[PDB]
């Protein structure tokens, strides 16, 4: 079973988006008004699930094949790959990376999405994989389209892929969104702008990666993920 | 000062989180193995319990698109981190609110006591992380049990909450669902009876 | 008795810290949500106590001697001195300056401080004095240490000394904190950063003052205090 | 425009304010002369009164580490600035909330009427400045008396508060405590019944 | 026994302090006036002691516990940690790091120190440790205070910790001093300024390291040490 | 050109070096194991010798706060880097000058011959590094022996000193101290008879 | 840090200093009142003495254009600062070396003992400031007396000179000039027997 053998660098909650960001309208009623209560790290916070023994299907990371209903999905074929490291630069191996997204037209395969853009009969929009022993992950997918949403009267999400990363503990677990290099919708989005620091926003923008492309086949984007720094305990209880 | 690489910033999971993390609930086919809300096989050691709850916004309305992750010790106070659908017990699970009733459920065992880093026993608890549309960075909380009053009163984590009235927001209420032992843990994100949320 | 013959320059409440500064967590539930009600200055506001005839003990300003229990306190011996003036540059003579602080290790001599750093048996941490006829005050003390506090999960106050200054009226009375030149904790502190304007923060940083040091004995810091400008009434009720 | 030297910015007094300004309360030895909560000796002219109160935060909880400074006229409506412990009366005093019960007290005389700058009589009042952990710049208020209702109705300062309901927050309630006239003045920093605070 | 199989990069004696730096008064009569005689590296210079099997006491690195006379020392609790590498960036594992310092008030526990600030009965001021397999060392201590000394008529050392590092050979052995980020005494000190190049001075300034702090307990400073680069011999005697 | 990371710059050891590196001398308790001035136990092979010396500044005055580190071959001309207090012989040691008389001592064996990198034999020598208040970067020297005159005359390191008169400064003088062979090696940091110091 | 106005920087007095400060010596007419080398009227209290000396450069050659200012207590240990040619005693005086012999002279009384700021008695001394061509900022020294050995050995200023040999440079030698009590105080600016110079 798990042991308490490490500590995680405290989060910078001015680097992360704050809870109350009123231009993103749903945050107004879904943000705590009381301060968070700080607690010391214990075994409860410094451990978490490892997914090495979860059974992955052969196409779990390949969205071009994992919802196959007689053909290929329509859209810009892309590899999305990168490395998960911690804040000390140490790779995070054998960690769970999950992702979900709309199709090439900005339509989600979810019963609550009523956008008029059609579903793609060969696209589901969900992937998962475990990082390798050096911290690398990769998915194959199509580039999602922007999509309009009922925030302001003419608001559109930039093209984006949702990510969840487990990391070594529940203290490291993160959900975020990947955006694409150069997309002019990025500076306009109130969800992007929930992040106050422009440098933090830049950390969410995947870069075109021609080195990783398959010629005559698919392009590639690179998105590296940094989880909280992990260190050994020192000088505790003395 | 020493500045490390900055952590990747959080974003909301959004209202379609279920596509990626709760496939059934999205209305979609599941894969062979899924991480879900049954932590204990029927013969896992300990007292088998149902946990359930609803999530409220600052207007007192149900948050029908909540996604929750839980982490708890087994009945012997051990954290089982080697996740496997074949395990008798997994310390990790996921759940989500139904869109109709707004109610989540988890099938588990009552966790055993674990010590904090100073060696002081913590009262039995489940660690919870809450994600949803409108929530930019997930909210951490703990579910404790109303039939552990003696332990709760001495818990070094509950004692870090300055006001006793606020400690009460983390105490789940023992009840019965279809005749079976259950505890209800409602979360109020904002306002009257606002649930304590943690940073660590 | 006191008379209504002066007016005090209106406070800039964007130069001062605002009431609600959520990163300083205790401010959330202890800040008014309604606007302050402005009222004209009357004799109630433009007068205040004069402490010329308060009886001071011989060591009241000298924290190296005013908690003597058989020895000298441990820590960096310093003089803290400066001038109290008003916004027009006029000295504020015979005014009460009070101060309190932690010991060299960041421990306060207060029942509610349970920080693990030890008390110093020869340090109490409280001083007071009256400014002289030219507006100058002086204390001798030990430089206080930083100290951790339950705000965020790893927050530390910079080394600081708390100050209270009466001035000529209850309108000028001020409580503040002195910080020390170059302290890398200053930019990180949510209490410091309750002040929005970086130039205002600089006004709280005491400067090393080698000119005022006693060689082979103690260093010195200089901290000048500016109270609201005082003027005569003019053209009122006509 | 003309820009003067900027005023030194305020900071919170913090939770250990007592060690500098309320020595007893910190758990500490006092000096020969201390500025404290007895404004009037038995022999001062005027009606001798006890003032008491509790301070509440926005969640309705006691602020147990409040520090208060008060400034009031003598029974003649004159402010006495020459502070001296030998005086039968001083216009200035200090008090603090008990950490246990959260109550402060003051022993004084009821102040006489003073005119505003325009020559209009103000109802009898005590000027209060409130400091504490969490308060970045002290809050100014006035304590008026419920046995002065006719005067209060005409006070030009109370009449600057636009809503009559908010004026009620400044009116202390008369009682009898061990056979002496007393008034309770509770302060609510935030929320329901929030006390009016002034800028001047 | 040791072998001659490495060479060490020649020292830059304009990066180091020169011998004669007259503002540091004791250097005047203790500096050679003749040039140093250069000699080629032989086994005498390129070897040195390895202290892997020196016996360390359990508290040798922990100045909060290694002079325990009934309590904790008074002062700012800190970890001082860092890595020893060579000029090529290679870690220097299992190397001896020794340190000594004054107490919180600038008083040394040495018969020849008569500064009036008191000794601390629970502080001795000496530490040692061996770097780990990856070149890292750690001490726990109290931040030392500045202290006055008989150089000029009002000279004060900045807060500092003395360090000695063995390295792989007697050619790499180094004694230096650590100073603390932001200390306004640093630019004023004639011992600091024995180093002519301001960039070299910056290499001695330890940085506040909040990532390595123990919340509610102790702060941390980071101080990395660079020893002479080590290379294999090549093309010698041919 | 290729620029590596710069080396950490040296600073003086200062006058309290003893507290860190010569514990006894500071007036302080020692730890269980200390690195000190006895390189050889009675049972080490070779000729057992006492070394002693005083250190002078440029005005001819004793340096009473010197700290010295020494490194020498064993009697076979081999360097022993595995430092252990259990060893009959260690190649490394430390000593310091008495504050009173200014003399340091070392107990060791006479080192054997070692070749330079070019295979030419060096005369027997002890490598010395000298630290003190006033010395910003330690001074390197060698102690050779006056009973090795023929070897010294051919030493390729001594022959790098251009002037024969300066070579004499590195030659320790043999004496007898309580019936044991000893050598005096005095160091003059500056001026008349200035000791040769090396860079390497 | 706090930076005051910088002091006006020193420059050499140059070789024609006598024009301004030693008019006779320049070869020029004097004014009615001049500040010169007779500190004591013949009937001033105390032991009347002649002081004289020569000043040497680092080559052992006379500095024939020296200008000296002196400041000393009177015989009762009092500093007489109200300079007046009518005073029995002036604590201040000036002198200069003759260009031929290089010798300065001063006519005074032996100073009484004064305490340092800690209340410790200083041995009888004259404070001297030396100016000349080649001297960019004047040199401070003190002249003590060889017949005050007991006092000199205990002087808290002489004891700040680390080496006893250097203390000897400040001790003037009792002698007789034309049969009268005198003390000779030679100053060596540089080199062998270099006079101690002070900063304060
Ligand atoms: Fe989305
Ligand atoms: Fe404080
Ligand atoms: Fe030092
Ligand atoms: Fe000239």
């Amino acid at each position: 079973p798990a042991q308490d053998n490490s500590r995680f660098v405290i989060r910078d909650r001015n680097w992360h988006p704050k809870a109350l960001t009123p231009d993103y309208k749903t945050s107004i009623a879904r943000s705590p008004r009381q301060a968070l209560v700080s607690i010391p790290q214990s075994i409860s916070e410094t451990t978490g699930p490892n997914f090495s023994h979860l059974g992955f299907g052969a196409h779990d990371h390949d969205l071009l094949l994992n919802f196959n209903n007689g053909g290929l999905p329509i859209g810009e074929r892309i590899i999305v790959a990168g490395r998960v490291v911690d804040q000390y630069g140490k790779p995070v191996p054998n960690t769970l990376v999950e992702m979900w997204q709309a199709n090439a037209g900005g339509r989600y395969r979810h019963k609550n999405d009523r956008y008029l853009a059609p579903l793609d009969p060969n696209f589901g929009g969900v992937g998962r994989c475990l990082t390798d022993s050096d911290g690398y992950y990769s998915f194959r997918t199509i580039k999602p389209g922007p999509y309009p949403w009922r925030n302001g009267p003419n608001d559109w999400r930039p093209a984006h892929i949702h990510f969840g990363i487990s990391g070594p503990s529940i203290a490291t677990k993160l959900i975020t969104q990947l955006y694409f290099e150069g997309d002019p919708l990025i500076p306009m989005c109130p969800i992007v702008k929930s992040i106050a620091n422009p440098e933090a926003v830049q950390q969410l923008i995947a870069k075109l990666d021609m080195n990783n492309a398959n010629p005559m086949d698919c392009l590639a984007y690179r998105f590296d993920i940094v989880l909280r720094g992990q260190r050994k305990t020192h000088f505790e209880n003395c | 000062p020493i500045e490390l690489l900055p952590e990747t910033p959080s974003q909301t999971a959004g209202p379609y989180v279920h596509i990626g993390l709760a496939l059934e609930a999205a209305g979609n086919p599941t894969r062979d193995q899924e991480i879900w809300n049954r932590l204990a096989k029927p013969d896992a050691p300990g007292e088998h319990i149902l946990l359930l709850g609803q999530v409220y916004d600052g207007n007192g309305h149900l948050v029908r698109d909540s996604f929750l992750e839980v982490w708890q010790a087994d009945a012997n106070g051990e954290y089982q981190d080697a996740y496997n659908l074949e395990n008798a017990f997994n310390s990790f699970g996921r759940t989500a609110t139904t869109f109709d009733a707004g109610e989540w459920t988890l099938h588990t065992v009552k966790p055993g006591v674990v010590n904090n880093a100073a060696g002081v026993p913590m009262a039995p608890h489940i660690n919870i992380s809450l994600f949803a549309r409108g929530i930019n960075i997930h909210l951490h909380t703990r579910l404790y049990f109303d039939d552990e009053a003696q332990a709760n009163a001495k818990c070094p984590v509950l004692n870090l909450i300055e006001q006793p009235q606020r400690r009460e927001t983390l105490i789940a209420k023992r009840c019965e669902v279809d005749g079976k032992t259950a505890y209800r843990f409602d979360i109020r994100i904002q306002g009257e009876g606002e649930t304590v949320f943690f940073d660590f």
